[PDB]
């Protein structure tokens, strides 16, 4: 609600194996769930009616439903679900590189023709 | 009666659509179409109140109250694209015959005091037109 | 035995779904296809990467180059103007290509089944229709609720001219065979056309049983003299 | 170039219209030119008619064999050999010929135009489909009232073969665009399909207006006084 904001944001994913329960992610504070060290992001963009959080390196453990917190007065909780499906990463990075003790870097990344535009 | 096509309050019209499946012969049903119309007795022909008469014919085009004229979102393969939905889609401009409870109304009158004119606005809708 | 060269756009499924407008330019009636160059007028991916010479018709010989390039220029308007250096001939032969022009789009129609497929009860028959178009392209898919069908359970035929009432334009038609039970049951259908003259490149149609022409029509006028708002 | 012997089966055009079903026993591939002549099989009352020759890639031959004797007994069950013998290898080539039963009937529907076209005033579309048949040969002809319509005012296309489970099958569309004042006024037009399964060898289907007009129409006029609607 447009009208909440200057709350705090979570993000919880649903274990379901008791009762339910919500393991916080992220927060809009700084902290991070530590296995989650990498490759998650809670953003503010484009903010006044919503905002943005970023999952990648996906393997197919991430198939889950997903959760989104506010400490509004007023409490909408929407629910989303990953899948996971066949295919390549659009992007091209090489495997995790390394650099040298005290000499210059460059790092490549592709992009096909779908995302000249952007 | 139970699943709706359309409820346009522009012209106060609604179609709604069911079938009757019966047992009796168990290969045949009907298919059935409900129209509900509207209509105001006392509305003037453009909803400004000075100008015309007040309105005695209502034309209904069921193709153009049936049509859908904005875009959609479908996957193909592995992709979002962006469709439309209709063949006529171009150019509001379609005459309104009834209010519609969530818009506001307004015209504007010139009155005197002392000196000068003004610009006096009116509500014609008293309900919907608070500043909230 | 006689050197003939021609020059071929890109295609419609690669350019409107993804961008990259490969482009080739091949000849076929060679003599010494061993050693030879292309040209290309602009070039900026500059591999151009060859390829094996497939025979063709009583067997000679047979160029291949790929030039590449996406889907941006070519939306804007350019020129590309390939020609040879050939090991057999004298003196060049010049081709090329450009975007097309007064260019018309088309007209989708759905046709719901017909009534006699409606007593046999076993499959039934859905028909699209796409008429009117200047450019010789075309795609055609379908969907069953928001899932698209595999492409080996419908047959879609290819794009022919009609009669000309004073300029060329074309047809194209598809057909899905589906079950009677779930037409019946209320599942929902829809044929999906892409032509490049079209504003957003693509267009839906969506047909299912209740959306159709009715036996029974009821008509109710109320009138009503209190006020005029339609809640 | 290389050379083949081939051969045909006879028209449909003017099987089921006449008696002059000619076959042809044409071969190609040919190092001289025409110094070959035939030999038929059967002893049909007449003697193969040769023409003159043709050409092709880089100077290769082809002339044919016509049999003429067709007083129609070929559906009786006959078989019709073939057999050519030109100056090169010497084998004097063979070739077979059947009329294949396994046949199946083409059911055949007749669609009426849309709706949006139906509300323009100007040409108004239909559609004819034939499905199912089990040789992939067929006519497709069209009909105002009576009058046969000439063959340069409708598009139709291919014959090709629709996916399905073992049993080979094929389809074939047509479309026919007519003025709207002719829809309106009240005349009929008709499909009509050839098929060499069928048993009277043709099938009509006839649309016009009145097709899927409803059956039940209420009109209630409810006056103020009495006004109770729901939200
Ligand atoms: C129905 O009646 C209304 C009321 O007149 C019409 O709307 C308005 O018509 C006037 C005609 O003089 C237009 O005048 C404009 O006024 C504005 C003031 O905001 C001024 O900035 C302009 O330069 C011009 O003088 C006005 O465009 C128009 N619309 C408004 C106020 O929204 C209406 O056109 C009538 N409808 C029909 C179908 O006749
Ligand atoms: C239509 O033409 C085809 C060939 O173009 C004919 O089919 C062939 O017929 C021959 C003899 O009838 C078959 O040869 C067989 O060879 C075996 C040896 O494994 C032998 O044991 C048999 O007694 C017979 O001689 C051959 O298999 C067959 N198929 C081919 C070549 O694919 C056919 O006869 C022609 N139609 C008519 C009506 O004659
Ligand atoms: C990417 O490769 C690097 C290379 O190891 C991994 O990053 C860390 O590497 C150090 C030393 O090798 C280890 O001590 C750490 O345990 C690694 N981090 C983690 C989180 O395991 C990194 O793991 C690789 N990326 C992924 C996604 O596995
Ligand atoms: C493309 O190659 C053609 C060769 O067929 C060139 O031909 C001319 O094309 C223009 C149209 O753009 C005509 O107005 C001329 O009359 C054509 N010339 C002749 C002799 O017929 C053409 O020059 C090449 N394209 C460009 C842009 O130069
Ligand atoms: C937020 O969105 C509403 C929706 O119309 C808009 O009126 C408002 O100006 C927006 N606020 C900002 C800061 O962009």
């Amino acid at each position: 609600n447009r009208k909440e904001s200057k709350s705090i944001k979570y993000w919880c994913l649903w274990e379901g194996a008791q009762n339910g329960r919500c393991p916080l992610l992220v927060d809009s504070e700084g902290w991070v769930k530590a296995q989650y060290e990498g490759r998650l992001s809670l953003l503010e963009e484009p903010g006044n009616g919503t905002f943005t959080v970023i999952l990648n390196q996906l393997t197919s453990r991430d198939a889950g439903f997903y959760w989104c917190l506010t400490n509004g007065d007023t409490l909408w909780r929407t629910t989303v679900e990953i899948k996971i499906i066949e295919g390549e990463p659009n992007l091209k990075v090489p495997g995790n590189v390394t650099a040298v003790l005290g000499e210059t870097l460059k790092v490549p990344c592709h992009f096909p023709c779908k995302f000249s535009s952007y | 009666e139970r699943i709706v096509l359309v409820d346009n309050k522009c012209k106060c019209a609604r179609i709604t659509s069911r079938i009757i499946r019966s047992s009796e012969d168990p290969n045949e049903d009907i298919v059935e179409r409900n129209i509900r119309i509207i209509v105001p007795l006392n509305n003037r022909e453009n909803i400004s109140d000075p100008t015309s008469p007040l309105r005695t014919r209502f034309v209904y085009h069921l193709s153009d109250l049936c049509k859908k004229c904005d875009p959609t979102e479908v996957e193909l393969d592995n992709q979002i694209v962006t469709a439309t939905q209709s063949n006529i889609c171009d150019e509001a401009t379609e005459t309104c015959y009834t209010y519609d409870r969530n818009k506001c109304y307004t015209a504007v009158v010139p009155l005197v005091y002392g000196g000068e004119t003004k610009m006096v606005e009116t509500a014609l809708t008293p309900d919907a037109c608070y500043p909230d | 035995c006689h050197p003939r060269l021609s020059l071929h756009r890109p295609a419609l499924e690669d350019l409107l779904l993804g961008s990259e407008a490969n482009l080739t330019c091949t000849l076929t009636g060679l003599r010494d296809a061993s050693g030879a160059t292309f040209t290309w007028t602009p070039s900026s991916g500059k591999s151009a990467v060859q390829g094996p010479p497939e025979r063709d018709l009583c067997g000679c010989y047979s160029v291949s180059s790929v030039l590449p390039g996406c889907a941006q220029p070519w939306n804007h308007g350019e020129t590309f103007t390939c020609t040879a250096a050939h090991p057999e001939l004298k003196t060049p032969l010049t081709a090329n290509i450009t975007k097309s022009g007064n260019t018309f789009r088309p007209e989708v129609h759905l046709l719901p089944p017909p009534s006699e497929e409606l007593a046999l009860n076993e499959l039934v028959t859905l028909t699209c229709l796409a008429r009117g178009f200047s450019p010789k392209d075309v795609l055609v898919r379908w969907l069953q609720g928001s899932q698209e069908l595999p492409r080996e359970k419908y047959l879609t035929w290819a794009s022919r001219q009609e009669p000309s009432q004073g300029t060329t334009t074309y047809a194209v038609t598809s057909i899905l065979r589906v079950a009677a039970e779930d037409w019946k049951k209320g599942e929902t259908f829809s044929c999906m056309v892409g032509h490049e003259a079209l504003p957003l490149a693509f267009t839906q149609k969506t047909i299912d049983r209740l959306a159709g022409k009715p036996t029974h029509i009821n008509v109710s006028v109320v009138m009503a003299e209190a006020d005029g708002t339609c809640y």
